[PDB]
């Protein structure tokens, strides 16, 4: 058959991954501009939100070195690939797990409906890629919202995971922090309400 | 704002290392019990950031000035330049390529490494550059020294670097660790035996690339990366 | 005194480096264009100084000590260790190991050495001891850097550092130098290839001694030497 | 044939040997007990001697970088292996040509007679190796002094020399430096004049 | 007392067999799921019982006279007979070797084996030696039968022999399986398998010794036995 | 690399380990001399202890043919390796598991405390081999007690364990048993509760 | 390592040389445009200079088959590719011994002052590649002037020759030739005097 060139290999990104993604983090002095955790300016349209969440192993313990990236849609359900510290949106950001407490939090706003290739629409989501040590090739998921319960069930990738059981993994919790809206959403890696991973 | 025009190549999950590569001891309970669920690609996945407009400083990509305290590192020093591509062998312009490393002697400068070997004052160990045109890169560092690690009793790392690549998609992006070409230790290695193939191991071993040396000066390594292949959508829909 | 009671098994000086090895371009005019002339071992050649008796400093097998200015030197802390036994294999006890070399980056405490690294604050270079009893040694140090050097105009040492043995007597003294396991530079390099023959060159190569090290703490290299067979007189005279 | 282990092989002692060897040389702090170039103290019996010279390379230009051990008799043909700082005389010594001028100095007395293994005995004689950059295995020498004529004239080492005129190399020249016996001893690595090396 | 001066080298856990290994049925729920803790060695792991004064009967090393209930046992009389030395190849003397086995039939003299091959009245299974002072050791048995079990529906085990090695420390201290050249049981039984490696399942294969025998007696068998490297302290606290 | 001569390598005990190691549970004769679970006679210096214990598969299921060796420092915390039955006290024994209940038994004294080679302290510990039918290699723990817990806190083995609660895997219970301080230590090879095992 | 496409082996250019490169030497008709030994018109800026040389052996004797090329800076210290032969001046020429009397000569200007990649000032020079029967691949030298003793001492390039001696070999002496400022420049391929030849 036709074999492509194969692509190199993923590695951990290890427990010094601040270093070099997360450099305040590492305790370390940070360059003029870094790719950072806060998505919207707060002049941005949309709902804002703030999204925050711990990270369990598989003996449910708290994975304190844990490196996250997310990839959203504007409130308008538009990607908006030009990343610039400027605009007042971007749809992409990293954060991190906090070591002591092992807490993550994102300054963002609720994506917009984005359709599948088909054409059917997808809940509003945040794609999710999980980097820490102990983890040999970084881990997809999605974050979607329990105040979409509708959008949620009628969404062609959740209703590709076989067991209805395994959707609420995916499924973000609404609250409120210090009176602004919030969602948690904590990923379990292993075992008792293992969460859902992709592969595309 | 994005699009979706294009399709990447599936991974190769057996070429990659496995989730559960119980030599590395951490990934034991860091490691999915469940199957991945396959999902098709949509614009959600088939598009993702450009770091065209962000700004990166006059030394982002030469860690002998970017940490700059009096003086320069002590260490071997070196050039890391290659290209990256996809599947297809097209070049992958324009794309961030992230590097961080321990110092000389194979101490990082984090608060949780508590290694005895000290650091270096004028080295801080991060770099990033944006592919040019032609999709190549290249920093200007020390070469890293090997490190032990509380992984089994006498576990050392090989001399290593970290990469992050965006690639044109968040389905692009990747992290692996660049080795050195003779390196005793990385045939010992838990992290690079995690990759169960040893031609994949291969991929990740820089040469040595005395034509990209400056006499007198540094020597020079070359990594090249691949990224999954990108082709065109195709009787979709239809 | 010291007395005549044993010979020592010619040399094969084509096994050794030969004088005249123009790639190395210093030996073209410091290499002698008549034969040696052979002379038979007497007295003279037969014995050589012992030093046990030599005052050695707490320190002086410890380049990670024997340097200090208030920190420890930057770089892969090595155990440097192994045998003196000459060609019967009988251990060299008590004989004198001198050792030298460049700092992490390749630069030397000499004020000959212009190169651009830098000077390490706390490292040295020099070490010694005396095998004990059984013919071992040991040095802890860190591992030198290449080092470039005005030779062809792209030339670079491998890592290196430089032994002096003295043995038994002056005819079994020996300066040599060490190179490190997998070294890529090790095939370039015209003072390596001074010596002809391959299988010569890979008893200069010290091996990576997982057993010597220290976990979370040092490497380990084991370097063993072989120094001229030393045997009884017989049927001389008569 | 019966092959024993091989010799470990040799490399030069390289420009930076000092470091090693000869630590004030290099511009560096020496250690409390160093082996140089003084092998008879004030008191040892013989007569008291300095030795010096220079190396030339083939091109006749000074080699400023050597480094040379010498092994001698005793002022009564004994050769004293027990070195130690203490002793009013040793048997080795090392020295060095200084970077401006080249040229290196011992502090000795004149060996005895040594008789070669066939009770021949030989001319008083120092046994000389020379190390330096560009030199790949040290060269073997034997200074021997222009006013033991009668002796050099009986050496069945010297005797060995199939050309007279080369034998004239190993002869060093007795002067006066300040006042004090000297002999200089000038070294030809290649070319007119080229020393004599062994091998034994 | 015991005193912290040695280290022993750290043991490949993938020479050894593995925890989990399905095919021998009862390791599945005896084989721990998380990651062994590596810690240091101290004194509690690198000393250990010496056991010169212990009190041997005359017979402790002779299965053929120690169960003596009016005759001989039935069965191929044999020595069993080798050296016990470190990875250094250094012997280890005055150390206990404790043996036991099956009877011919492979029979075991224990209340739980209730296969139907019968017992013999003058064999009980159990042997102790020390070894002398250069490292071996001597044992006079009868071979053992296979003997089946209830792991796979027809699965038997070779003939072999349960050795326990005590060495210099608890961190030397070893059980394993003695197995007989040429027994064409040892390549199918998941025991044996365990060990993934085929050149350390070699290492268990006592070798007929000719040389060894009683002429018109009996038999001998020799199987060395290796345990971990010992080595002396070195740059440690420092 | 340097490759010295392999290990030898590890093969499980077996079920019958008794035949050898525990003769009497095995029901056979002793001979006159058996390593046993009596590490200290009356007059032993030192708190005097009954350790017990059972241990338990993957499953919850006793596993009743275990075979434990101890080692242990005496109560000024120094290893007696000099093993004798005329001995007062012995710093290594050897106790099996009852078939019927499952229960090993140890009598011994409470060991003082020793340091690491760094110089530091450690708590007061037994350190135990396990072994058993499908068991390939010895499993490696250490007893450590509950009366302890300020010195356990400290223990800079115990500080190895990433995880805090692992660390109470460890910790033996103090109980009173016919009037002697007794303390119970548990053993789970595999799951919930997962007894530490240590490499070295 | 990395390796890349080999070059191409050189080869000598031959006795014949002359039928490619020096039309008129051989005894041959020109083209209409021939690379010649006038880099300069009577129009150029700069100091106009005749050079002239001969090229002996190892054995002191003539090399009357000899082909050189040059590449030179314009009197501003600017090197000028573009070639023309309506230009006043050309940075490059092409010379050859006479067969009869081993003589070449140049036509030129005085080149200026180009630094070195560092930024140091170079003394003036001619690049100068000779090529002959017998030279297996072409020998590098440079022209230096001797009316510019005070710049050629501080040359980095000089500089790098470790015998001042042999720096003597590549200053051009200055002389008047039919009432024009010419300097010879003598190369000795072999032995006493030997011109120095560079690798770059
Ligand atoms: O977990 C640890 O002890 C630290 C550690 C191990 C391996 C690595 O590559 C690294 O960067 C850090
Ligand atoms: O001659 C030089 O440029 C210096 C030099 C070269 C090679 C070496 O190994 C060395 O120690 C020093
Ligand atoms: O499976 C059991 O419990 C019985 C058994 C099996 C294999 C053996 O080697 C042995 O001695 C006893
Ligand atoms: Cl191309
Ligand atoms: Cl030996
Ligand atoms: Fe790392
Ligand atoms: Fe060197
Ligand atoms: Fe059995
Ligand atoms: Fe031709």
């Amino acid at each position: 058959p036709i074999e492509l060139l194969p692509e190199t290999p993923s590695q951990t990104a290890g427990p010094y991954v601040h270093i070099g993604l997360a450099l305040e983090a590492a305790g370390n002095p940070t360059r003029d501009q870094e790719i950072w955790n806060r998505l919207a300016k707060p002049d941005a349209p949309g709902e804002h939100i703030l999204l925050l969440g711990q990270v369990y192993d598989g003996n449910g313990h708290l994975v304190r070195d844990s490196f996250l990236e997310v990839w959203q849609a504007d409130a308008n359900g538009e990607y908006q690939d030009a990343y610039n510290l400027e605009n007042a949106f971007n749809s992409f950001g990293r954060t991190a797990t906090t070591f002591d407490a092992g807490e993550w939090t994102l300054h963002t706003v609720k994506p917009g409906v984005v359709n599948n290739a088909a054409g059917v629409p997808m809940a509003p989501h945040i794609n999710i890629s999980l980097f820490a040590r102990g983890i040999n090739i970084h881990l997809h998921t999605r974050l979607y919202f329990d105040d979409e319960a509708q959008a949620n069930a009628k969404c062609p990738v959740l209703n590709l995971i076989e067991q209805p059981q395994r959707r609420e993994t995916l499924i973000a919790k609404r609250c409120e922090v210090d009176g602004k809206t919030a969602y948690r959403f904590d990923i379990r890696i292993q075992g008792e309400g293992e969460t859902v991973f992709f592969d595309f | 704002p994005a699009q979706d025009n294009s399709r990447f190549v599936i991974r190769d999950r057996n070429w990659h290392p496995k989730a559960l590569t119980p030599d590395y001891k951490t990934s034991i309970a860091r490691s999915p019990r469940q199957a991945l669920v396959s999902i098709p690609q949509s614009i959600s996945e088939t598009t993702g950031p450009n770091f065209s407009h962000l700004g990166f400083g006059a030394h982002d990509h030469d860690l002998l000035l970017n940490f700059n305290n009096g003086g320069l590192p002590i260490g071997e020093r070196i050039i890391v330049a290659g290209r990256v591509v996809d599947q297809y062998g097209k070049p992958v312009p324009n794309t961030l390529v992230e590097m961080w490393q321990a110092n000389a002697g194979g101490r990082y400068r984090h608060k949780n490494d508590r290694y005895l070997a000290p650091l270096d004052p004028n080295f801080g160990g991060v770099g990033r550059c944006l592919t040019d045109s032609d999709g190549y890169y290249s920093f200007r560092t020390i070469k890293p020294g090997p490190h032990p690690w509380r992984n089994g009793p006498n576990d050392w790392r090989p001399a290593h670097i970290y990469f992050g690549i965006s690639g044109p998609s968040i389905a692009t992006k990747l992290i692996t660790q660049l080795y050195f070409e003779g390196d005793p230790l990385i045939p010992m290695c838990p992290i690079v035996k995690s990759i169960a193939n040893p031609e994949a191991v291969q991929q990740l071993i820089a040469k040595l690339d005395m034509n990209n040396a400056n006499p007198m000066d540094c020597l020079a390594y070359r990594f090249d990366i691949v990224l999954r292949g990108q082709r065109k959508t195709h009787f979709e829909n239809c």
